[PDB]
């Protein structure tokens, strides 16, 4: 389990608003929140809180840089035959969609730019390497979203899927469509398709929205194996049913170290249970002073998750 | 009766060629005479080659000259573990082949340079493999520990905190000669700002001659090698005394040469003449082995020493009534035909254990930390079959060497 | 021990002619002739750079890689040009376009296998291999691209033997090319991750050092090259000579690289006095350290005085006192405690050969690993962005089968490389 935090820079709208930048990342693993506060007498003072993470990324850091530290180290895990998960967690507008899906203040744009794409790129390169080539693996991808306890196939026009659990308690999402990909270009097509289809409200003036949980997965399969050779699930979480899933998620990840159900944790459950499984959590933070309450909430959540480490 | 010698590391080999020179020089055995009684180890060929190309070329057997064409590496790890390993067997073989040929030996005078690659590491396991193959003998290692401020290698301490901890539990008595503190002697007690390594070597090459050479040589008060460790180490820590010589006068400048005992002995305790930057800043002596050579009347000594025993400003340990092993030899010293050594008719090579090194070790330990504190050149050892263990666990080692040399003194 | 030089590109090649022009004389090897060596010591260790076939023909064991015939056909049609066995010439008559991408992915990628082939014929020569010398410029195709590939392959074939890299990082003031930062940023990237010793030279750091430290008024390229080749001789070949305290590529490597990046150095020669007059002979030794450690005189562009050092290696080669050497180094380490980093009690790595540069009495190569070189990759990295932002001459790369994420990659990488290096300046 690795937990990181990434601060996004203040946007033009916030800047114009003259929002104050409350966060500083003086070191590679140190994040500081300069919380503004007022005493009862309304004296102004700053309570600077410090948080440490495996990796803390500044506003300057690009998606490639973030990807290098978080997801990239997980790819090998799938080739190893494990199950890896990477979660983007944070408040609305914190940058989760931007990081996973691609660069866009709308959270929707260039697929190539995001972690799903970058991860895919590495998957093809590694498969090609000598240690792996013997494996004769096929790469498959799927993209679905979870909304109000319901699973929808982004690859198959929001088709509602049913999720069942055996006595064995292994979960399966029936009807989920897996698409064969043999090129990064292929994966980019599927990402574009899924992202367009993603849930939301009316066309907002700007930005996307995270009413749902987005999960794009990369699966490796020889002919089954452990029900497939390896699987990487990249999840674009909804802004911090949602609460229950987040609570559920925390316990599952912490359970990962040692070894109040939700749909997300149910679908993901096989990814937590196995011995050979790794996860990375990236906490997104919006630097604005107005968002200070949200950020502390995000950071504290993050602390507990890493605690399991 | 005998005492083999293993000169390890370029330095230990340069010093070796030197100490080995002084020898024949005072035994009338020119270039090509008998047969030595030692070996030469190094993981850099070009240096042992100097003994194969230069002077004293045919006085050795290409069998007592071990080399590992490979790489030296100024790093303990590599020299001890990784590379140095490959050679050791072979090395040992000679000190087992040369140790057999003899007749009831006494030990191996080892010559190494604490802060090197082949000198620190290698030996570490050489002395290591000896303490087990001949626990029943003497292991006096003659070291040239790190100049107090004028070190060379960038890592030096890494290599010397590591040769100390690994050899500590294996040596009998470790003699120490400080490279820098010897320069002072070349500046202050001989005058020359042109001291080639070839000189410092002539010097130790002298103090050493007083140890083995002449001592293993008949006299009015013989002192066996065992004698040392017995009369010289109060405690199992392979305790390290310091070497000192008396008539270190210049064979050109001044000339008062005729400096009766009463003088040459007092000239040993003044800190500016001890081949070690461990000035008796507080270190209480706890045992000294005054080896004299030349024309000396036992009363002269058993008086010159008496005068000292009552100077008090020379404070000896408490738990030690008398700690003065008077070793008297006959044959006076023997100076290089035309180097720069005076050439008197009597000298005092006094060595001793002084609570003083409490310093020298301290100052050398601290060094280490600073770098370790940042791992500095750590990746150079790890990648050479070592671990965070060996360092951290050899640091803790010496730690109790800073407490040891503290407890055995400063307290009553 | 041994090594196998590699003349990647034209520059790296042009220099080959100068590195071998020198080295040979520093080993008495006439064009095709043998060992005329004024001495007998310039032979017991030659192997490091040659091979025994005839008995008078010790052929340089280097590789000549280039996609522009005319070049190698200028080096092979001139002076010492007729000493390399033709097998050494791995040409690529293709269009040696000035594109990093054209010599690393499309054009060079083909000629590679026909190179590795030889780099193996030479490696499996005999005895034991140490590493490979690599010359080139990070401002062109056959240099940065194809040569940066040659290594990425070499370092997969023998991750044991070392890899010294002599790069002609893009000089500041004026760039002898236009995409320069493109061909550069892309090659440094490959460097920071394969070779483990890089000596960066700057055509203008040379001019300076060659027009004011050598009243030389018309410093032709031949010269610059010549000066450089002078340093790379002090480094390698030199240490493969006897010495009171000798080292060798590794020592140099294992004493100079605190952290795996590979880190780049900045070479500096010792006696660098103008011909006639200057022949002051003030070379007792304090004069050499005086030299070597000054700002000017650092083949690099940046000035040491602008950033601490991590390691230093004065590889002297001329009879001197291990005392006046070991000593000087100290004062030097104390007069400038300011810039010399502290977490390394003895930054300096004193090395001491015996025989000096053929005609000289005393010299000393300087290989500095200063944090100052931060202020160069910065430069390069800047030039990139300022032009990448507009994708300037990018179509010449992509159109050659490249990626918009490839350039991103390199910059970042090499850009981060700047970051790290500061982690010690502080």
């Amino acid at each position: 389990i690795t937990v990181c935090v990434r601060k996004r820079p203040i946007s033009r709208k916030e800047v114009n608003r003259k929002e104050i930048d409350v966060i500083s990342v003086p070191r590679k693993d140190m994040l500081i929140v300069h919380e503004p506060r007022s005493k009862v007498d309304l004296t102004k003072f700053l309570e600077n809180h410090k948080f440490r993470f495996d990796y803390a990324f500044n506003d300057t850091c690009d998606n490639a840089m973030v990807y290098k530290y978080t997801a990239k180290p997980l790819v090998k895990t799938i080739f190893e035959g494990g199950m890896a998960t990477c979660f983007a967690y944070g408040q609305t507008g914190s940058g989760k969609t931007h990081t996973m899906g691609g660069e866009f203040n709308g959270k929707v744009q260039d697929c190539k730019n995001g972690i799903y794409a970058m991860a895919a790129k590495d998957v093809f390169v590694t498969l090609n390497m000598p240690r792996y080539r013997a494996m004769n693996l096929v790469v498959s991808a799927s993209f679905f979203e979870i909304y109000s306890g319901k699973v929808f196939d982004l690859l198959s026009d929001k088709q509602k899927l049913r999720v069942l659990e055996d006595g064995k308690q292994q979960v399966q999402v029936v009807g989920l469509t897996e698409k064969v990909v043999d090129g990064v270009e292929e994966v980019l097509k599927l990402i574009q398709h899924g992202n367009a289809a993603r849930t939301s409200g009316q066309t907002s003036a700007n930005s996307n929205s995270s009413r749902s949980h987005a999960v794009f997965q990369i699966v490796l399969r020889p002919q089954g194996s452990t029900k497939i050779h390896g699987k990487f699930s990249f999840i674009d979480l909804a802004g911090n049913e949602i609460n229950k899933s987040l609570l559920a998620l925390k316990e599952c990840i912490r359970a990962l170290g040692k070894q109040r159900v939700s749909k997300l944790t149910q679908v993901l459950r096989d990814s937590f249970i196995g011995e050979k499984s790794k996860t990375c959590m990236i906490a997104m933070i919006s630097p604005g002073l107005s968002s200070c309450e949200h950020t502390l909430n995000t950071l504290r959540y993050a602390d507990r998750v890493k605690e399991l480490v | 009766r005998e005492c083999i010698s293993i000169h390890v590391g370029q330095a230990g080999v340069q010093i070796g060629n030197a100490c080995w020179e002084l020898y024949c020089l005072e035994h009338g055995i020119q270039p090509d005479g008998h047969v030595p009684r030692a070996v030469f180890v190094d993981l850099e060929p070009t240096v042992i080659d100097e003994v194969r190309t230069g002077t004293y070329r045919q006085l050795f057997h290409p069998e007592q000259l071990i080399t590992g064409k490979e790489d030296a590496a100024n790093n303990y790890a590599r020299g001890h573990y990784t590379i140095g390993k490959e050679i050791i067997d072979l090395v040992l073989d000679r000190i087992r082949k040369l140790a057999d040929q003899c007749t009831g030996l006494q030990g191996f005078s080892v010559f190494h340079s604490f802060g090197g690659g082949t000198g620190s590491g290698f030996t570490s396991l050489l002395m290591e493999r000896l303490s087990v193959d001949y626990g029943k003998k003497s292991k006096l290692e003659f070291s040239i520990y790190p100049a107090p401020q004028v070190s060379t290698a960038v890592v030096e301490p890494y290599n010397s905190i590591l040769t100390t901890h690994t050899t500590l539990e294996h040596s009998d008595c470790a003699f120490m000669v400080d490279n820098e503190a010897i320069y002072d002697i070349c500046r202050r007690n001989l005058d020359i700002e042109r001291p080639t390594y070839t000189n410092l070597n002539r010097l130790i090459g002298q103090i050493v001659s007083s140890i083995t050479a002449s001592l293993r040589f008949d006299g009015a008060l013989n002192v066996d090698l065992t004698e040392f460790q017995t009369n010289l180490v109060p405690y199992p820590r392979g305790h390290f005394p310091l070497a000192t010589y008396a008539p270190v006068i210049s064979a050109e400048k001044a000339y008062h040469e005729q400096l009766s005992v009463a003088e040459i002995t007092n000239a040993c305790f003044e800190p500016a003449n001890q081949m070690v930057k461990c000035d008796p800043r507080h270190g209480k002596y706890m045992a000294c082995c005054l080896l004299y050579r030349g024309d000396v009347v036992p009363k002269d000594v058993n008086a010159a020493i008496a005068t000292i025993k009552t100077k008090r400003t020379i404070q000896f340990v408490d738990w030690c009534p008398t700690g003065f092993k008077v070793g008297i030899n006959y044959e006076p010293p023997t100076v290089v035909p035309g180097g720069d050594l005076a050439k008197v008719q009597r000298a005092v090579c006094m060595l001793s254990n002084t609570t003083a090194i409490a310093e020298a070790w301290a100052r050398l330990d601290h060094k280490f930390d600073l770098m370790y504190a940042k791992r500095a050149f750590v990746h150079w050892y790890v990648g050479e079959g070592m671990e965070e263990g060996e360092f951290s666990e050899a640091r803790e080692d010496m730690a109790a060497l800073e407490k040891d040399y503290e407890e055995v003194g400063v307290d009553s | 021990r041994e090594i196998v030089h590699i003349q990647a590109g034209q520059c790296g090649n042009q220099i080959g002619a100068k590195f071998w022009e020198v080295i040979s004389d520093e080993h008495g090897i006439d064009p095709t002739g043998s060992y005329h060596g004024d001495s007998d010591l310039q032979l017991e260790r030659i192997n490091v750079y040659y091979n025994e076939a005839a008995g008078n023909k010790y052929v340089p064991r280097a590789i000549l890689v280039d996609l522009e015939p005319g070049t190698m056909d200028s080096v092979r049609s001139g002076p010492f040009g007729q000493i390399f066995r033709p097998d050494n010439f791995v040409f690529g008559q293709s269009g040696a376009g000035n594109n990093w991408a054209k010599g690393h992915y499309t054009e060079g990628a083909e000629l590679v296998d026909s190179v590795l082939d030889v780099v193996r014929k030479e490696s499996e020569s005999c005895d034991c291999l140490q590493g490979f010398q690599l010359t080139h410029s990070l401002g062109g195709g056959t240099g940065s691209g194809m040569g940066t590939l040659l290594i990425s392959k070499i370092r997969e074939e023998y991750p044991d033997r070392i890899m010294n890299t002599f790069s002609v990082v893009p000089s500041p003031k004026v760039s002898d090319t236009v995409v320069e930062p493109y061909n550069a940023t892309l090659s440094v990237h490959q460097l920071v991750e394969n070779t483990d010793e890089t000596y960066c030279i700057d055509n203008e750091a040379l001019y300076d050092i060659c027009f004011r430290t050598l009243k030389l008024t018309t410093p032709t390229y031949g010269d610059l090259n010549h000066l450089v080749s002078a340093t790379m001789s002090g480094v390698t070949t030199c240490l493969r000579f006897p010495g009171q305290l000798n080292a060798d590529l590794r020592k140099l490597a294992v004493n100079m690289v605190p952290f795996p990046r590979l880190h780049f150095f900045m070479p500096g020669f010792a006696p660098l006095t103008s011909r006639g007059s200057q022949q002051y002979r003030a070379l007792t030794v304090p004069e050499l350290t005086q030299q070597m450690f000054d700002a000017k005189n650092m083949m690099a562009a940046c000035d040491p005085r602008h950033g601490r050092y991590l390691t230093v290696a004065a590889v002297f080669r001329g009879r001197m006192s291990m005392k006046e050497v070991d000593e000087q180094m100290l004062n030097v380490q104390n007069k400038n405690s300011s810039y010399f980093v502290e977490w390394i009690p003895n930054n300096v790595k004193t090395a001491v050969c015996d025989i000096p540069p053929r005609g000289l009495k005393m010299s000393a190569t300087f290989i500095g690993n200063s944090t100052a070189i931060q202020e160069l990759f910065k430069r390069i990295s800047e030039q990139f962005t300022a032009m990448f932002r507009r994708k300037a001459f990018l179509h010449w790369y992509t159109g050659e089968g490249m990626d918009e994420m490839e350039f991103t990659e390199a910059e970042s990488n090499m850009n981060d490389l700047v970051s790290e290096y500061q982690q010690y300046q502080d």
